Order: structure tokens, then C-alpha cells, then sequence
């Protein structure tokens, strides 16, 4: 029941920004941390970041900070995300996805997206 | 684990987690339960207001009567008698959600409630007084 | 349990008294679990059973508890054990020509 | 960071085999680590979370153990189904990555 | 050695029956005849709901012995009696085996108004809550385990009609079928569908007659996915058969319900008849002035229709069938008429409960 | 000799009773053309609801200010002079009802009234800080 | 009757109005842990990165408006910190 | 103008149950417990038990267990007594009395109704 809506796949310019956002259903949008991951074809995964929906705090790897942005909007329960200088490593396709989040602690991501294509 | 702080379930959005967890958010379940139109809508709107908070009014009379008033969490002087379905204080805490402990509990709370107005508020007084 | 004599050819009523006054959702069965007849709250309704327009009720006494049974033109093969079926209680009356 | 090594990459296996499958940390996580599945053309799915707990929703036959850098999964009978992408993911200190595939077939 | 301390705010919530204001969406100056009925009772509604799903925590909801039905029942009384005046009355009495019973009769003055339905909220007051179960294959009774808080409910829409279920609301995974107790052969079945059926019911320019259709492939189809249904419950090699009626008065061996201020009584024998083993249909309604009222026992003499057109399109969602348990192969006649039924199809989700947040738990402090 | 337990006397039930049982019944005083029926019927009903509310939480906060908070049976720091008819106190908890207590401090309500909500709370709250 | 109508529902929504802020304030209040009291004094420590001067130049030296107008960046944390590390740590090391 | 108002006389048959009433005025009926007595002819009076009409606490004496029953009603001001299994001693006079009632202990029986006559 409890699903991920995002929009469509993209395709953009090098040196350009791309957003993404992700819809929550089935849930309370502000009860779970919610993570950012992408994919390369042939790749093994390789995350982003992750969000709290209720604080809008923003946690980042150390590769990309000041390239990505999370925000949060709780009228329309979306979370959006913006990457910026698109190169070719970059495209890929997109997913959100909400942790279990059981004692105030990452467990587990078990509700996904369908994968928002960048090129 | 890495973590960035707490959530917000909302308002009775803690009703399946244990004893030891939900009592940590009653915050949020304390802070929510507080021309023909003219004639109609709008007495009903403040009829609704006004019933709100004479109940949150009664509620924290009740609660002041205990020697409890203002304060969330307090503590009283009547002892847990073994008879009132007898646990460990570790599967009270974490294994149980608080409507379980309602079905458990309901058929003495009337005891209960009885035993703190009579004790406490009317013994810790008129023995301060002498 | 109560049993009732019968004449052929002439109109006979059960009775099938209820706890309170209201309207209460009733059914009148045979020994064969057949419906007869009922009411679906304001109305009546008939059964597939043979006495389809040989059995009608007084509509003005179900605001008084009772529900009684109409049988007009009774015949040979309207002997049975009848069961009326009311506020989780099955009352049994039993009718002979 | 912290790198996780799968161990073996590719298997070629039968229907009902005992299969075992290792995930190696370079640092000690405790128990701090997920095992997940991905169909071709489709998102992961969560299969174990804490090292030993069962998903809801996931049969039974499948099993995880391990502790401080040593995690392995069992699956004791294969179905046509479970013929997936393998995935192992730790969460005990940042970043968070995963592990390099281990395709099934 | 461990004393008792008080809680404020627990999550817990017990089983209540209170009274719900309605807050419907009402215009405050439309002569609809709904309408200034909402606008002396509703308030505007929330554009703004509030819905928070709970965490798993499962509840034991019942459909049968709910306690919103029987606030609904007075509430379209009052409607029904305040809205549509009739011209005559008659009303059985039967002041008190030793009793007579005269009928009463009143004449009013009876205009011919407009009359359609409106989306009507139903939202509990301050201090109560309104659970709902999400679960797409609730049988009806028992527990549900995807519980959710809600601050009210949909529109639900006050259809006045028996042998069918107009503009009703619609199931999400396949047919269900909604009974207290199978195998009792007294109590109706509901079956809820999962896509509309469209029909067109209307009084063309002899004035009692209307011209009723409907279309032939979507309800052999709607029809197949209830045998495929119905098959569940009863063995799988059980051949059932569709019969008209059985006797009964006119507002229930045909459909009966309300299109634009007028009683239209169209016959069913048309569509259930198959037999089913393992291009349009028009229907023959005859307007009427003397009905019977639902709501209470008495008859009722209304005014001559309006000269014109009279024209309803609507959407058939659900059924009430009822099984003729004999002595092998079924039959479900399609009945029903009580009107408690037209309404706990629609409001089959649904708990009333009240907040009593004040817990007592025993720990380790003390003074 | 026997006895079941105490009894509901009434709103006003006390009244006469003696000080030291009066003192004990503290709760039971302390917690006590469909448009022409919602304008003059509607209103002044609601009005007497606010009013009363209103009244118990002015007066509730006079408590507050004297630092009893939400108590029933407060206590306090202040000397109880040899003077304001100063008796034994038997004859004062035994003796007199709650009617003449009142009746015999008439005069002398006030500057006990100043003496605990000025240069009492303001000087404890003071000495803490 | 128009007076009551229009003159009696405005002052009645005001007094509800007025009557609810003060109950939200005392609110507020009782989850901060000072149920009753005007001024209370807490277990928060004061973190020099909030602007500290002398004791006297603080007591002596300004007003309540300029204290409000320079602590008003900062006005939050404190909020946050004064629910928290007062009623969520004074509390569950009594319950053990 | 504090009395007590009780029903009339009753006639009875043995081995029926027998409800008697007693209404209290001039004084507000939840303040003082009432007791309920019994006299034969040519006898002394006898005691049965007494109710508190707050609490809905009844006491009945060791000899009428099962067989004396007590009740109230707060919101009409009454006591009902019920007496079942009625034997041939049991005919006689009833009376509801009003305890004094002070300091929360029984000190004696000051308002007493006019008496209800059972013959059986
Ligand atoms: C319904 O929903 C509720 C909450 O929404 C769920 O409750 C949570 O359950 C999970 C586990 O199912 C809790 O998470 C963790 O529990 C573990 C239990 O410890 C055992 O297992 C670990 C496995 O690694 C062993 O290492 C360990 O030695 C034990 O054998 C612990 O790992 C965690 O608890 C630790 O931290 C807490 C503080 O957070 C301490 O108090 C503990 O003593 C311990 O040190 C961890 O908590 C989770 O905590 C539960 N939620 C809450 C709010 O308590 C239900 O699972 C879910 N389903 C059902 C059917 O009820
Ligand atoms: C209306 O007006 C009357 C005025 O009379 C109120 O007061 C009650 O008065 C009676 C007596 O007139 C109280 O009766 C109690 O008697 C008990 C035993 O009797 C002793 O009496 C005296 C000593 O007081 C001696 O002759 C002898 O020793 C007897 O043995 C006492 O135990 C009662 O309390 C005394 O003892 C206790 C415990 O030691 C002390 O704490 C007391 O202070 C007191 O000294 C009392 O004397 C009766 O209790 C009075 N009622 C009260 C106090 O509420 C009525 O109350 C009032 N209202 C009504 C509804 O009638
Ligand atoms: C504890 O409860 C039992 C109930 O059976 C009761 O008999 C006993 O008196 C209680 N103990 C107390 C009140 O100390
Ligand atoms: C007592 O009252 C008198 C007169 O009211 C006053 O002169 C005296 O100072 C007071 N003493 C105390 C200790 O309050
Ligand atoms: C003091 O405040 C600063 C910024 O507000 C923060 O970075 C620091 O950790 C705080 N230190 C303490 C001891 O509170």
C-alpha cells in the first residue's frame, strides 16, 4: 500500500541542473527518514544522501557537497532534489527510498521509487 | 547508527508502538486536544471551541486534584498491589502497547482512581497541617 | 409449543410475539428452511414457497411487536411446524387442517 | 570510506541448491549491515535488516548470519524467482555503499 | 517497592457511540431542497483533511452492529420529512388479542420541488476520533490490520433507492461480498463492484411511461465477475440461477428510487435471467403517486409529474441479492428494501472511538 | 461504631459544619423558526459558559500568583500575626464554621492579601535567584 | 434582536480568542516544566555562543527591548534545549 | 419538616417477593444512611441492615443474607426494600429510618416514616 510517485524520465545538457521529486503514499510523510540513491548501468550502487521530512535537515557524502540539494514540502508531502553541473558519469536512473528507521537509527530502505531516468 | 533526531508520527500516531517509546511523545497528543450564516455557521464553530476547552479544563482539574496539576509525568504515594495483573517492569516497558495495558488494567481503574483522591492530596494534607 | 386446529378452506393467523414495540426485521419459515415471508424494514416481501399468495400479514401491528401469519384458502399439504424467527429467537408453532 | 567485498561475484547454480553467499568489511560494523535484491529492470527489495531478521513478507527459507566484518546469506532451496542481484550494505559510519553485484543464475 | 505514576496523553481510545455533526458542503442560497436542509444544519466542510496513517496496530472493526447507520437513518428522515411534502398521509395508529387499530390522516399543502442529492461529510466533535480500515480485501467483520486515523470521511452521497445501488461508492480490487452470516438464508447480501455501470433513466416528450436503458455488455460482464465471485463461497461446481422476485409490494419487486421529484418504479425482469453453469436493454417504468414510505409504516398520495422531460443518468455500483436456500443448484433472488442496508454498504469501514488519555503505570520513583 | 464511609453533602452542602470538616469537602466546591432557538436561547447560554470559565481562570491565576499553582490546600510562608483575633487554634479548627471565620476577618482580608502577593513571592523568588 | 445577533458574536469569538492564548501560553509553560510559576528558573546551561556581558550590565544596562531585539536569532535552540534537556532528562532517570 | 413517606399497606401469599418504598424529604437524600426496621405485633421492634444512598454500600445483618435486598434511586430520592420468601412470622410493621449520622458513625435513628403493614 504504502507506495513512492515521482515524475518523469529526463534528459539535459551538461553544465545544466536537473530536479527530481518523490511523493509519499500509504505513510505519514514526516514519521521516516527518507534516502536518495542513483544508478549507472552496470554499476553497483552508490548513494547520495538522505533527509528527515519533518527537521529538513540534510546529510551528504563527501564527494558531494555543494552538487546535490534536498528540500521538503509537507503541503504536498514531496521531497525534492537538485543536482547541479550534470557531466556523463551522472546519467543514470533515480531512486527514493523511505528507511525503516526503528530507534531513531538507519535500518533499512524497504519502500522505493520507480526510478527517475537522467541523461 | 547514524541518526539526525526525532520524527513526528502525529496526533495518536503512536498507538502501535511499546510502553517505553510512546511515552516519550505525549507532547503531541497533550498539545492537540487544545445575516443566516452569522446565526448558523459560526455559533457551531464556537460552541465546539468553548466545549474543547472546558474539557481540557475538567481534564486538567482532575489532574490538579491529584497533587498533579500542570506536569505531564508525576509521581504519587499508593503502591502497586500484586493483585492488579503483576509483570516484570522489562516486558511492562517493552512489550506491550498502552491499549493492551488499558485491557489489562480496566477492570480496577476505578480503584485506582479512588485511591488517589482519597490518599495523597487529602493525606500528604491535613497531616502537613498538624 | 404451541398447536393450532384448522378447518379446510378457511383463514387462520399465528401470532409471533417480540420483546419491544418497534419494527424489528422478522421471517416466517417452514420445516423445510423455505422463506414465506418477511419485511424489509417499511415493506413486505414474499418467499419462493407455495403459499406465496395464499399468506399476507396485518401491516398495522408491526408497531406493536406482533407479527402474525395469514393463511387464507388452507389445504391438505399446509400441515407443517412453522418458525418464526425474531430477535435471535425461533418460536415454534405447530398448525394442522 | 569503508569497502565491502562480495564473495564470489558470479554463480551458476540449480534449482534447490544450498547456496552461501560472503560479504567482507574492511572495518568492524558490528551487525550494522542489510542484504538486498534487485530484478533486472526493477528496484531492490529488502530482504534481511540487522544481519538476522526476517523482512515480513519475505519466505521463510532464506537466512542471514555473520558478525564484526564476516556476513553471509543462505538460501536452501532456489526457485525460479530468487534468481536476482545480491547486495550488502553497511550503515555504522559514513558514506553508505554497497556491494559490488553478485548475479545468480 | 514500585509505586504508580500518572500519564497524560496516551494513545489509547475506547469504543464510544456518541452523536457526529454532519459538515456537509452546502451553497446557502440554492433552492435545491438539499441544500436548505445543509444549510440549516451543516457547517462548511474542511478543505484541508487531516488523515494519519497508524503504525500496526490492528483493530476489531464490525459492520453489522455499527452505531453511524442508525444516525444516518434519522438524519435522512428528517430530510425525507422536511423536504418532500406529500398531499395525503395515512398513518396507522392503534391505540391499545383484544385490539383495533384506526388509521390517521393528515392534508398538507404539497408543492412540486427540485430534489437531488448532495455530498454529505460525516465529522465527529472535539475529544472523539473516526478510524478507518484501508485493507482492499475486508470482509466486513473481524480484525483489520491497516488501520488509519481519520478527521472525516468522503461525500457520501444519501441515495434513496432499493433493488440497486445508485451513485454509490466503488471497491478497489475486484467484487466483494458483504454478509452478517452465510448459510442463514434471512439476511441480505451486499456485492460491491469495481467499475460503474452506466444507466440512462428517463421520461421521454402517455406521460407514465420512461424509456430506462442500460448497456447489455458491460452488465453480462459486471454479471460475470459476480459468478466468478459468488463461485468462491460455494464449492466451485454449483451452477446458479437468477430469479426476478417473489410477490412482495411494488417498491420491492421492482426498482424504486427518486429522479428529479418524481417515484419511478422500473421493472428488473430484464436483467436477472441468465443462467450461468460452470446491444442496450430498456426497462418498463410506470411513475407513480401512491407509495409506500420507507421510512415509516403508512401510504402516501403525491401530486401529478411535472409536464416536460425528466432526465437521470447515474451509476448502478452494487447489488443486494438474497439466496433461496432449498434442497444440487442456488438462487439468488434480488431483494432487499431496508434502507439500513443502502447505507452500511458504503459506511462498512468505519469506527467511532473516544480518547481517554489519562493512563496509570507502575515504576521505580518515588514521593 | 460502624460506618461505611463519607457521604455527598451537596454544592453548598458544608455550610455550618465545623472547620476541620469542611476542610476535607473541598473537591465538591471547587470542581462545580428554527433561527429564533440559536440567537436569543443560543447565545446567552454560551455567554454563562464563558463567564464562568473566565471567572475560574482569573481566579485560578490569583492562586497562581501567590505560589499554590493548582493546589486545593495550599501552604505558604507567612508569620500569622498576634493580632486579626488571634485564638487557640482548637477553638478555631473546632468551634467556628467557615461563615463567622469569614465574618471575623472582614476587615483584615486585605493586607493579608497584599502580604502575600507583594513582598513575599517577590522576595522568595528573589532569595532563589 | 439584530443587536445580539451581530454585537454579541464578535465580543463572545474575542473573549474565546483571548481565553485560548492564555491557555496555549500556560501550555507551553507546563511542558517547559513551570506549571504555575511567572518567573522560573531551569536546568539548561548557558552556552557562551548566546552573547554573554557582565552580570551587572546585563541586570543593569538594558532594557527588556533590546535583549529581545539581539537574542532573537538564537531565540529557538533555546526553546528547544529548554524542553529537552529539562523534561526529557530530569524525566526518564526518575523513572528507573 | 424533615419526614420520610412510605407505601401502603400490602396483602401477600408466602414464598413471593415483596417491594416496599420510602421516600425522603426535607433534607437532601445523599447526606445520611438509612436503616430499615422491623416490628411484629405484640413484639418488639427488629433490625435488618442499612444502606448509604451515596455509595450504593448496603449491610445486612447474619441472618438475612440472600433473602433482605437493598437498593436506591438518586435521582427520584428512594430506597427500595425487597423482601423475598415470605414465611407466616414475617407479618408485621416497616420502618425507614434516618440516621442521625455524625462524624461518619452510626449515633441513632431520629426521623422514622409512618410504617408500611405487610400481612402474609
Ligand atoms: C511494530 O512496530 C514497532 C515500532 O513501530 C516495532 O518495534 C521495533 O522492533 C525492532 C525490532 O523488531 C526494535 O529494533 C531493535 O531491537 C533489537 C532487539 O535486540 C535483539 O536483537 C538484536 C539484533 O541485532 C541483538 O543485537 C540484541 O542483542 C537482541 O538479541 C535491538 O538491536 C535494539 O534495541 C536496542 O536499543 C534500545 C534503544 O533503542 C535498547 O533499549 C535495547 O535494550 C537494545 O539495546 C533495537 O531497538 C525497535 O526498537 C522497536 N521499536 C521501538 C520503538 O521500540 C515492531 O517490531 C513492529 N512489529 C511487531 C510485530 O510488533
Ligand atoms: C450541626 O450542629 C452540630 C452542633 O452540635 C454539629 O456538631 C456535632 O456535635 C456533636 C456533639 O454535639 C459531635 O459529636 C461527637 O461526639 C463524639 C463522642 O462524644 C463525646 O462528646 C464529648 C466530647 O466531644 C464528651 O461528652 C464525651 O467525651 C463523648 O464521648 C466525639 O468523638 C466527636 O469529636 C470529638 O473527638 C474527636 C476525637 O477525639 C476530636 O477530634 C474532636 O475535635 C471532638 O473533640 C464529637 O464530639 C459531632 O461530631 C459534631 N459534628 C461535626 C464535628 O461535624 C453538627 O456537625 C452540625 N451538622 C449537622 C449536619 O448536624
Ligand atoms: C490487593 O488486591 C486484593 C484484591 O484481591 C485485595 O484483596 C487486597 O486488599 C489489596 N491489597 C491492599 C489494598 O493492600
Ligand atoms: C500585627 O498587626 C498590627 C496591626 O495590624 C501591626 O501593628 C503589627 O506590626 C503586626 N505584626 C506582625 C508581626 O505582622
Ligand atoms: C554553543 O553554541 C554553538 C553555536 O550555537 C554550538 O556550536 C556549540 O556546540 C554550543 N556549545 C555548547 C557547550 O552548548
Amino acid at each position: 500500500q504504502e507506495v513512492l510517485v515521482q515524475s518523469g524520465a529526463e534528459v539535459k545538457k551538461p553544465g545544466a541542473s536537473v530536479k527530481v521529486s518523490c511523493r509519499a503514499f500509504g505513510y505519514t510523510f514526516t514519521g521516516n527518514a527518507l534516502h536518495w540513491v542513483r544508478q549507472a548501468p552496470g554499476q553497483g550502487l552508490e548513494w547520495l544522501g538522505w533527509i528527515n521530512p519533518h527537521s529538513g535537515d540534510t546529510t551528504t557524502s563527501q564527494k558531494f557537497q555543494g552538487r546535490v540539494y534536498m528540500t521538503r514540502d509537507k503541503s504536498i508531502n514531496t521531497a525534492f532534489l537538485d543536482v547541479t553541473r550534470l557531466t556523463s558519469d551522472d546519467t543514470g536512473i533515480y531512486y527514493c527510498a523511505r528507511d525503516k528507521y526503528y530507534g531513531n537509527e538507519a535500518v533499512g530502505m524497504d519502500v522505493w521509487g520507480q526510478g527517475t531516468s537522467v541523461t | 547508527a547514524v541518526g539526525i533526531g526525532a520524527v513526528f508520527l502525529g496526533f495518536l500516531g503512536a498507538a502501535g508502538s511499546t510502553m517505553g517509546a510512546a511515552s516519550m511523545t505525549l507532547t503531541v497528543q497533550a498539545r492537540n486536544l487544545l445575516l443566516l450564516k452569522l446565526t448558523v455557521w459560526g455559533i457551531k464553530q464556537l460552541q465546539a471551541r468553548v466545549l474543547a476547552v472546558e474539557r481540557y479544563l475538567r481534564d486538567q482539574q482532575l489532574l490538579g486534584i491529584w497533587g498533579c496539576s500542570g506536569k505531564l509525568i508525576c509521581c504519587t504515594n499508593v503502591p502497586w498491589n500484586s493483585s492488579w495483573s503483576n509483570r516484570n517492569l522489562s516486558e511492562i516497558w517493552d512489550n506491550m502497547t498502552w491499549l493492551q495495558w488499558d485491557k489489562e488494567i480496566s477492570n480496577y481503574t476505578q480503584i485506582i482512581y479512588g485511591l488517589l483522591e482519597e490518599s495523597q492530596n487529602q493525606q500528604e494534607k491535613n497531616e502537613q497541617d498538624l | 409449543k404451541k398447536v393450532v386446529l384448522g378447518k379446510k378452506g378457511d383463514t387462520v393467523e399465528l401470532t409471533c410475539t417480540a420483546s419491544q414495540k418497534k419494527s424489528i426485521q422478522f421471517h416466517w419459515k417452514n420445516s423445510n428452511q423455505i422463506k414465506i415471508l418477511g419485511n424489509q424494514g417499511s415493506f413486505l416481501t414474499k418467499g419462493p414457497s407455495k403459499l406465496n399468495d395464499r399468506a399476507d400479514s396485518r401491516r398495522s401491528l408491526w408497531d406493536q411487536g406482533n407479527f402474525p401469519l395469514i393463511i387464507k384458502n388452507l389445504k391438505i399439504e399446509d400441515s407443517d411446524t412453522y418458525i418464526c424467527e425474531v430477535e435471535d429467537q425461533k418460536e415454534e408453532v405447530q398448525l394442522l387442517v | 570510506d569503508i569497502q565491502l567485498t562480495q564473495s564470489p561475484s558470479f554463480l551458476s547454480a540449480s534449482v534447490g541448491d544450498k547456496v552461501t553467499i560472503t560479504c567482507r568489511a574492511s572495518q568492524g560494523v558490528r551487525n550494522e549491515l542489510a542484504w538486498y535484491q534487485q530484478k533486472p529492470g526493477k528496484a531492490p527489495n529488502l530482504l534481511i535488516y540487522y544481519a538476522s531478521t526476517l523482512q515480513s513478507g519475505v519466505p521463510s527459507r532464506f537466512s542471514a548470519t555473520g558478525s564484526g566484518t564476516h556476513f553471509t546469506l543462505t538460501v536452501s532451496s532456489l526457485q525460479p524467482e530468487d534468481f536476482a542481484t545480491y547486495f550488502c550494505q553497511h550503515m555504522s559510519s559514513y558514506p553508505l555503499t554497497f556491494g559490488g553485484g553478485t548475479k545468480v543464475e | 517497592n514500585l509505586w504508580v505514576t500518572v500519564y497524560y496523553g496516551v494513545p489509547v481510545w475506547k469504543d464510544a457511540e456518541t452523536t457526529l455533526f454532519c459538515a456537509s458542503d452546502a451553497k446557502a442560497y440554492e433552492t435545491e431542497k438539499h441544500n436548505v436542509w445543509a444549510t440549516h444544519a451543516c457547517v462548511p466542510t474542511d478543505p484541508n483533511p487531516q488523515e494519519i496513517h497508524l503504525e500496526n496496530v490492528t483493530e476489531e472493526f464490525n459492520m453489522w452492529k455499527n452505531n453511524m447507520v442508525e444516525q444516518m437513518h434519522t438524519d435522512i428522515i428528517s430530510l425525507w420529512d422536511q423536504s418532500l411534502k406529500p398531499c395525503v398521509k395515512l398513518t396507522p395508529l392503534c391505540v391499545t388479542r383484544l385490539i383495533n387499530c384506526n388509521t390517521s390522516a393528515i392534508t398538507q399543502a404539497c408543492p412540486k420541488v427540485s430534489f437531488e442529492p448532495i455530498p454529505i461529510h460525516y465529522c465527529a466533535p472535539a475529544g472523539f476520533a473516526i478510524l478507518k480500515c484501508k485493507d482492499k480485501k475486508f470482509n466486513g467483520t473481524g480484525p483489520c490490520p491497516s488501520v488509519s486515523t481519520v478527521q472525516c470521511t468522503h461525500g457520501i452521497k444519501p441515495v434513496v433507492s432499493t433493488q440497486l445501488l445508485l451513485n454509490g461508492s466503488l471497491a478497489e480490487e475486484e467484487v466483494m461480498i458483504r454478509s452478517e452470516n452465510i448459510t442463514n438464508n434471512a439476511k441480505n447480501i451486499l456485492v460491491q463492484f469495481n467499475t460503474p455501470v452506466q444507466i440512462n433513466c428517463t421520461r421521454p416528450n402517455d406521460i407514465r411511461q420512461a424509456h430506462c436503458n442500460v448497456s447489455k455488455a458491460t452488465w453480462n460482464e459486471t454479471l460475470g465477475k459476480v459468478v466468478k465471485q459468488l463461485r468462491k463461497h460455494f464449492g466451485n461446481n454449483t451452477i446458479i440461477r437468477f430469479a426476478n422476485s417473489s410477490g412482495g409490494d411494488l417498491e420491492v419487486t421492482t426498482h424504486s428510487f427518486n429522479c428529479g421529484g418524481e417515484f419511478f418504479y422500473c421493472n428488473t425482469s430484464g436483467l436477472f435471467n441468465s443462467t450461468w453453469i460452470s446491444d442496450s436493454i430498456t426497462l418498463p417504468c410506470r411513475i407513480k403517486q401512491i407509495i409506500n414510505m420507507w421510512q415509516r409504516i403508512g401510504q402516501a398520495m403525491y401530486a401529478p409529474p411535472i409536464q416536460g422531460v425528466i432526465r437521470c443518468v447515474s451509476n448502478i455500483t452494487g447489488l443486494i441479492l438474497t439466496r433461496d436456500g432449498g434442497s444440487t443448484t442456488e438462487t439468488f433472488r434480488p431483494g432487499g428494501g431496508d434502507m439500513r442496508d443502502n447505507w452500511r454498504s458504503e459506511l462498512y469501514k468505519y469506527k467511532v472511538v473516544k480518547i481517554e488519555p489519562l493512563g496509570v503505570a507502575p515504576t521505580r520513583c518515588k514521593r
